[PDB]
């Protein structure tokens, strides 16, 4: 956040972290803080960078992100959940809307 | 949700003595430095210091946590809750107006806080005088050896 | 070294002043004195370390460690000055070996090692604990799972402060896992006043727990 | 003087003191922690029976 | 669509949803005023509404102070530390950020004046309530005899502290 | 309750 000026400083290190084969609870944490209480309250490539990265963990974190995230896309990520082992999440997505 | 609405109804709410409502209803006004001192001036007449300090403690959570908020918070913690002044000021010393708090702290003039404060802001000469004239409460053998240099 | 052999010490400082300024021979002189035992002359020799023009980090590093091991009555103040100059790893470990918990926390605050700070506060809160320092340090921590374990600690210690800490933890903390923890150890009515501010979120656990509380009211 | 003796011993005895002293300190912190619950649960049960009797008179 | 900010102010007097406005800003504008929609939403106090559009607008790379100053203003109310965006954005104007960051944070307004060379405003604020060490750092950095002459003439009551500081900063 | 009344005397008591 000390920079928090442009998404290039974000994206270089973000795609580095993705390419740096970092295990679970390493990148999604930065995504969480940079989403939660920050200027970066958008959804531009923030869905898979968080929600799919949450599916890499297969935890309850998906539920809090579901009932917390706004300005997002329901159907495609619901289909992503259906593709994965977690179907209650897509069920809750369709339940939201 | 304009500033005018919350600030207009705050006075009627305080006259009605609903500090629970007025507390949350005034958080949208404290965020405006141009609308804070007026509220504190209204409240000191009411004397509801114990009731508004909770609102100020809530103001730290507000996104617009600006400096004048902390100046007024420290001003009231200086004399209404003097034990809390030093502890609360361990943090916002790099976030709060220096001279207004200094002259405001002159009333209680808890000399330890003023000395530590001047030591933080590099205005060491004032700290030397303060340690020279009121050393019983505000003096330390250690730091007075090197601050003097 | 001759000054030690002759057991002279007025000059051992004076002639030794012109070594410790240098980085390599510093530890050599330390190792020459540790077996000799003249720590009173060692410290006062390094007490002039402040009174210099070319002193470096390692001097105050090993000096503050000496205070960590020879005079812990003097370590806080000397640490208070050169924490900016001093190196972190050489000192924090040696102070950990001394089990001085009121200062390792203070350095982790100075070097904003909040993950290293809160753990040390929790395993040694007899002196390192403070209601407000913890209350503000918690929001800057990286590992968020420590939120739940600190809640465990306060439920073991300060239940009244759980609501107060929850006021600040609510953003960076789950609303469901919290009520699950409270129902696990059965402390749901203890947080009844807070839960009225999260029905806006309308989590299912939150939606039905407060309703069950209304049924008992 | 071979201060290795006092070096190890005073520090180790200081640890021997501090660990147990801190342990009993946190233990008294613990028993008063439960004293708070003992002071609060009585009022919880009081309010329970109070709301009970106040609901009884409703009919 | 020139009347967009005016009717939008009226709309937010009707107190409708925000996503409607977020969607309608992305319409292809035409003739449009940029440096006064900010004044409009300032009354409405919802400048975060304008983040995505202006983000894309600066991604295009427009060198408009009307946008480059509003980005800084919302960055200030973010509760973050936008000191480096303030220093590395050679498009906005120092004056509006200074007067805006006068009371909220002079520690940033002084940097704004520093790169903006607003020496008179620097003394008009930083001398009044600030750490005068940053001032002395600027003057010794920005070596200017006329500035010392303007300051060192015994009109300013606050000269003793800044000299008692620059004795060390030099 | 005209808290200035209590406040003047309280502050003076404290300082004296």
């Amino acid at each position: 956040l000390s920079e928090t000026q442009d998404p290039e400083e974000v994206s270089v290190t973000v795609k580095a972290f993705m390419t740096a084969d970092l295990p679970n609870e390493l990148i999604e944490l930065l995504e969480k803080i940079v989403l939660d209480n920050s200027v970066f309250s958008e959804h531009r490539n923030l869905q898979n960078l968080l929600i799919l990265t949450a599916i890499k963990a297969d935890r309850t974190r998906v539920m809090e992100y579901i009932n917390r995230l706004d300005n997002y896309d329901a159907p495609d990520i619901a289909n992503i959940a259906i593709s994965n082992e977690l179907f209650e999440e897509a069920f809750a997505i369709f339940r939201k809307f | 949700n304009s500033t005018r609405t919350w600030k207009e109804v705050c006075f009627a709410c305080v006259d009605g003595k609903e500090f629970r409502l007025a507390q949350m209803c005034g958080l949208h006004i404290v965020v405006h430095a141009d609308e804070l001192e007026e509220l504190i001036n209204y409240y000191q007449d009411r004397g509801y210091f114990e009731e508004l300090i909770t609102m100020l403690e809530a103001a730290l959570g507000l996104e617009r946590a600006h400096m004048g908020m902390f100046t007024e918070l420290a001003i009231l913690y200086s004399k209404f809750k003097p034990q809390k002044m030093r502890e609360h000021l361990e943090l916002f010393w790099s976030r709060v107006n220096i001279p207004k708090v200094l002259r405001a702290a002159e009333q209680a003039h808890l000399w330890a806080e003023l000395v530590f404060l001047y030591d933080k802001y590099e205005e060491y000469d004032n700290a030397i005088i303060t340690m020279m004239n009121h050393p019983t409460d505000a003096w330390k053998e250690g730091q007075f050896k090197d601050i003097i240099t | 070294f001759a000054c030690v052999d002759g057991k002279e010490f007025r000059l051992a400082q004076m002639c030794g002043l012109h070594i410790v300024v240098h980085a390599d021979e510093l530890e050599e002189l330390i190792n020459y004195y540790q077996d000799r035992g003249y720590f009173e002359e060692l410290i006062t020799m390094l007490e002039a370390a402040l009174g210099l023009e070319r002193a470096h980090m390692g001097m105050f590093t090993e000096l503050a460690i000496l205070y960590s091991k020879f005079k812990p009555q003097k370590m806080r103040e000397h640490l208070e000055l050169f924490w900016s100059r001093v190196n972190i790893p050489k000192v924090l470990r040696a102070a950990e070996q001394a089990h001085l918990w009121a200062e390792l926390v203070f350095l982790y605050d100075k070097y904003e090692e909040y993950d290293n700070a809160i753990i040390t506060m929790m395993n040694h809160p007899t002196d390192a604990w403070k209601e407000g320092q913890f209350k503000d340090i918690i929001t800057k921590v990286a590992n968020v799972e420590l939120y739940y374990r600190a809640i465990q600690f306060y439920l073991e210690f300060k239940p009244l402060l759980l609501n107060d800490l929850l006021m600040v933890l609510s953003p960076r903390l789950d609303h469901t896992r919290a009520v699950n923890y409270f129902s696990k150890v059965k402390q749901l009515p203890l947080v009844k006043p807070y839960l009225r501010s999260v029905q806006n979120h309308n989590n299912k656990s939150v939606n039905e727990s407060l309703n069950n509380l209304f049924i008992t009211e | 003087p071979e201060s290795i003796r006092k070096w190890r011993e005073e520090q180790r005895k200081r640890l021997q003191e501090l660990d147990a002293a801190s342990k009993v300190t946190e233990q008294e912190w613990r028993e008063k922690a439960k004293k708070d619950l003992e002071e609060w649960n009585q009022r919880q049960s009081e309010q329970v029976e109070k709301n009970k009797i106040n609901n009884r008179i409703a009919d | 669509p020139s009347r967009l900010p005016v009717v939008i102010g009226g709309l937010l007097d009707v107190d409708c949803s925000e996503d409607v406005i977020k969607n309608l800003i992305l319409v292809v504008r035409g003739q449009f005023s940029t440096d006064e929609l900010v004044a409009e939403v300032e009354k409405r106090n919802r400048l975060k509404l304008l983040l995505p559009w202006l983000e894309a607008r600066i991604h295009e790379g427009c060198e408009e102070p009307a946008t480059h100053n509003a980005l800084a203003k919302i960055y200030i109310d973010s509760n973050n530390n936008p000191e480096r965006f303030l220093r590395e954005n050679p498009y906005y104007d120092s004056r509006v950020v200074g007067k805006y960051c006068e009371k909220r944070d002079p520690h940033l307004a002084c940097v704004a004046y520093e790169r903006g060379q607003c020496d008179l405003e620097l003394i008009n604020v930083c001398n009044e309530n600030s750490l005068f060490k940053s001032l002395s750092r600027y003057l010794v950095r920005r070596k200017d005899p006329e500035l010392w002459g303007s300051v060192l003439l015994e009109s300013n009551p606050y000269r003793r502290p800044l000299i008692d500081q620059v004795v060390q900063t030099a």
